[PDB]
DNA sequence: TCTCCAGGCACGTGTCAGATATATACAT
DNA sequence: ATGTATATATCTGACACGTGCCTGGAGAC
């Protein structure tokens, strides 16, 4: 039984902020990214590290997209486009699913059921983490 | 400025919160830093100008 | 008693309902015990 | 009276908002094309 | 190696090209990520399925079935509910097919019942309505649909009975069908029988 | 007949120094079980009339938006990186009837129709005279698609597995995604 | 068995010329490229797509250049 | 009993396909000969009462103050710039215990502490505990180690991969 | 003592807790 | 014969939030 945290909803801005010296060799080209989360009865502003980020732009999500940002391992996943706005302009075969229920910060229990072949698996060939 | 314990002149590595002094053990923070008199501390820390 | 034989027939769903299915998240990271917040990997 | 007929009597969705900052501009029309760049 | 591995944002780049003078081949190399092959493949967290959530229930598999011809048809639907969660769910289902409905109750506030009836009898574009089995087939007005879905509004042939003429009134122009569905082998056979001997004891007397 | 799996091979096949022979033999097995699946596309065909296309200066990221149109109907659209990526190859000069499949993502120039009279002489373009199509420019059609269970298993087995359709690098596939596979 | 239309021989004059309406908030709105070719009894120069004058940087083509 | 090895393998265990039979018996040989070194390192740890964070309008500059306790001592800390960040990442809560490593930064959440109005007892004693770790390690774990070939994880994914004689000769001597 | 602006006071609308009612099969 | 059990369905009923405003607390001499 395990719990897990968990935020999402509706992305409306997306503004990074960049760093002093981007060619420095060392550290990275920006600093932090905002990010707006506004979902049923909720509204949150998000302050990430540029690696969670990378995971973040990794699943090529915009602005009026709905996003999963489950913080257990840092790994995002795009839920699709919401239908607050328009439907019928698209060509990217997506789907639209409306806002997600609750606040954006959540603690929901889920339960797994897994062998012990998959734990050795799993951390003989560590996936699913934020490094490199 | 190196922090020392203003009780014993030791090496101070405790501040405590509720009447700031800073204290090098546990003991001393047991049975002198807690039990002490109230208006103590103004010349406790006239030694290091701290009040 | 009424109430667990009649809503089996409309949706299973009315009793519990489907969660989001995800790999099982082998990771000891900064929980919390409950104008932005900060959210680092961690 | 004010009260009682108070208590008696009383679209097109919009689209995505596009965003392109900083960002080259290539156009297509009929009679003429465009590479707007930086 | 993480800048090799994902993009500089678009305005980060916009500001280190032409607002500090760095070209483009002093920009790190960005962009070495294999594409994935779908957008489904690019994440392993899946999200509840709402055809797993649909196809689940034969019930919701039938009404899927007709409603697509009933939207072909250019038609007005009307379903009947007992149960209020099921109420809440039948929003999820037509949302995914972008229908246009509106949601009545007793839970609902009174004064949204008039101009809601309003927007029933003059708007055309509206398909969808949710109603309660005693809030909406008591005496409303409902001359413009015919075809009646009862769900599961089966517990007493009086409210059914209601609930028809609340839609099958005078004034409508067109032929009046009423759909009742239904699954076999349950509980809900032995309920539609009393329900059943209660008509027949009604229409006998 | 045609739309059935039919897999022949030899006894000397089996003996494999990438694969065991189960694994081979399992590969064999499954390459000749078929799913056909049902799918619902969307056929946009018309004369296109403004493209516009947004690229940042690295080239990567691209956005941008495509007005086509018809006899009866013009209608403005979105388009994403494989939309525009698809657009830059097989050259459109804004004016050139194109057929486009929304599920699986194909462009096709059925030819030109505008007949531009002022052009840059650098192609060497002899386009087809067709005609701008009319009526109903969206039309939703539901095609069916053969796979095997085989390439479901290599296609989820990594994630590059459709190189491994081809190349054959598909080294001993766990049991827990056949059993994934066999359950979805 | 194929047909290849090829253009080739030394680059002369090389130089994309803006358009009439430059649109705001961008520099060099380039409307089409003029590219002169010279090779072996012959010289010719073209019109050209602007968005090849983005693989002419990308390539380091100046004057003197085949 | 612990701190002494015990390797137990089989017959067939040592035919294997990446490694060598001589291989194979040469880690099985260095996985049961331990090098035990005795280290001491200071270590923070009790309940932590109330953090304040104050930060400018664009986070330039952060201070902090941590006051933390034990049911024998509390005492107030002044953090700087890089431990407020080690706080926010891992968020401590008031009411929270947590084990502070000075020299790397490394916080671990013990758990939360008998306050409900997991459970741990609030620690006792002196807040900085000098304590003594006594640590055990094989021949064979140095040696993947001292090989750049490989790294710390062909001791768990076990790719080691035929490490030569001269790292263990190395390893040997020191 | 001159200035001035936003902190707190005043007045509206939504949103979770109690109360009657159906109801039918099971157990006492 | 009757309580009841556990979910309805309506359906009020007492309570916390989103706009005006004005005047007195704060900056300066």
């Amino acid at each position: 039984k395990e719990t897990k945290e968990v935020y999402e909803g509706e992305v409306t801005e997306l503004t990074p902020e960049d760093a002093e010296n981007p060619l420095g060799g060392y550290g990275k080209t920006i600093s932090h990214v905002i990010v707006g989360l506004k979902s049923a009865k909720g509204t949150k502003t998000l302050r990430l590290d540029p690696t969670i980020y990378e995971s973040i732009q990794r699943e090529k999500v915009s602005i009026g997209d709905v996003i999963y940002i489950e913080a257990n391992t840092g790994a995002v996943k795009r839920v699709g486009r919401s239908d607050a706005y328009a439907t019928e302009f698209d060509l990217e075969t997506e789907e639209y699913v409306p806002l997600p229920k609750g606040e954006v910060h959540k603690k929901k229990e889920i339960v797994q059921d897994v062998t012990l072949h998959d734990l050795d698996v799993a951390n003989a060939r560590p996936q699913g983490g934020q490094d490199v | 400025a190196k922090k020392y314990c203003d009780v014993t002149g030791l090496k101070g590595f405790y501040k405590s919160p509720t009447n700031n002094i800073r204290y090098h053990n546990a003991e001393i923070y047991q049975l002198i830093v807690k039990p002490m008199a109230p208006g103590v501390d103004q010349e406790y820390l006239k030694l290091r100008g701290a009040n | 008693a009424v109430m667990q034989f009649r809503k089996v027939c409309n949706h299973p769903d009315l009793f519990e309902r489907a969660d989001v299915d995800s790999p099982f998240s082998f990771t000891t990271f900064g929980k919390t015990t409950s104008k932005f917040t900060d959210l680092i990997y961690s | 009276l004010l009260k009682k007929r108070a208590g008696k009597s009383r679209f097109v969705k919009p689209r995505r908002p596009y965003n392109s900052e900083g960002m080259t501009r290539i156009l297509r029309r009929y009679e003429e094309d465009l590479f707007c760049t930086f | 190696i993480s800048q090799a591995l994902s993009d500089i944002p678009a305005i980060t780049q916009y500001n280190m090209h032409v607002k500090k003078g760095i070209p483009v081949e002093d920009f790190p190399k960005t962009g070495l990520f294999p594409e994935p092959l779908n957008k489904n493949f690019s994440s392993n967290i899946s999200m509840p399925s709402m055809d797993r959530f649909i196809t689940e229930s034969a019930k919701l598999r039938k009404l899927d079935e007709l409603l697509v011809k009933l939207k072909s048809e250019g038609h007005r639907v009307l379903i009947y509910f007992q149960m209020t969660k099921m109420m809440d769910l039948m929003e999820e289902y037509l949302t995914y097919r972008q229908y246009n409905h509106i949601r009545l109750d007793g839970s609902s506030k009174l004064e949204d019942r008039r101009d809601l009836v309003h927007d029933w009898q003059t708007n055309p574009e509206i398909f969808v309505f949710l109603l309660s089995t005693r809030a909406g087939g008591l005496g409303i007005n409902l001359t413009a649909a015919d075809t009646v879905i009862f769900y599961d509004s089966d517990w007493n042939p009086t409210i059914d009975s209601q609930a028809m003429d609340r839609a099958h009134r005078l004034g409508q122009t067109r032929q009046v069908t009423v759909y009742r569905l239904l699954v076999r082998g349950t509980i809900e056979e032995r309920m539609r029988d009393r329900a059943k001997q209660k008509e027949q004891v009604q229409q006998v007397v | 007949g045609k739309d059935v799996p039919f897999t022949a091979i030899a006894g000397s096949e089996i003996f494999s120094l990438e694969l065991s022979k189960t694994e081979a033999l399992t590969q064999a097995f499954r390459k000749s079980i078929g799913i056909k699946i049902k799918e619902e596309t969307e056929l946009i065909e018309g004369e296109v009339v403004e493209i516009q296309i947004d690229r940042s200066i690295t080239g990567g990221h691209k956005q941008g938006k495509l007005t086509i149109k018809t006899t009866d109907m013009e209608t403005i659209y979105e388009l994403g990186n494989k939309m525009i990526d698809g657009l830059t190859k097989e050259k459109v000069l804004a004016g050139d009837v194109i057929s486009i499949d929304k599920a699986s993502g194909k462009i096709t120039k059925l030819g030109r129709s505008f007949a531009r009279s002022r052009d840059y002489d650098a192609m060497g373009a002899d386009t087809r005279f067709v005609q701008c199509p009319e009526g109903e420019l969206q039309k939703r059609k539901t095609v069916v698609h053969t796979v095997s269970l085989h390439e479901i298993d290599v296609i989820n087995s990594r994630t590059q597995g459709f190189l491994a359709l081809f190349t054959g690098d598909t080294g001993e596939i766990r049991s827990e995604v056949r059993d994934q596979i066999n359950t979805k």
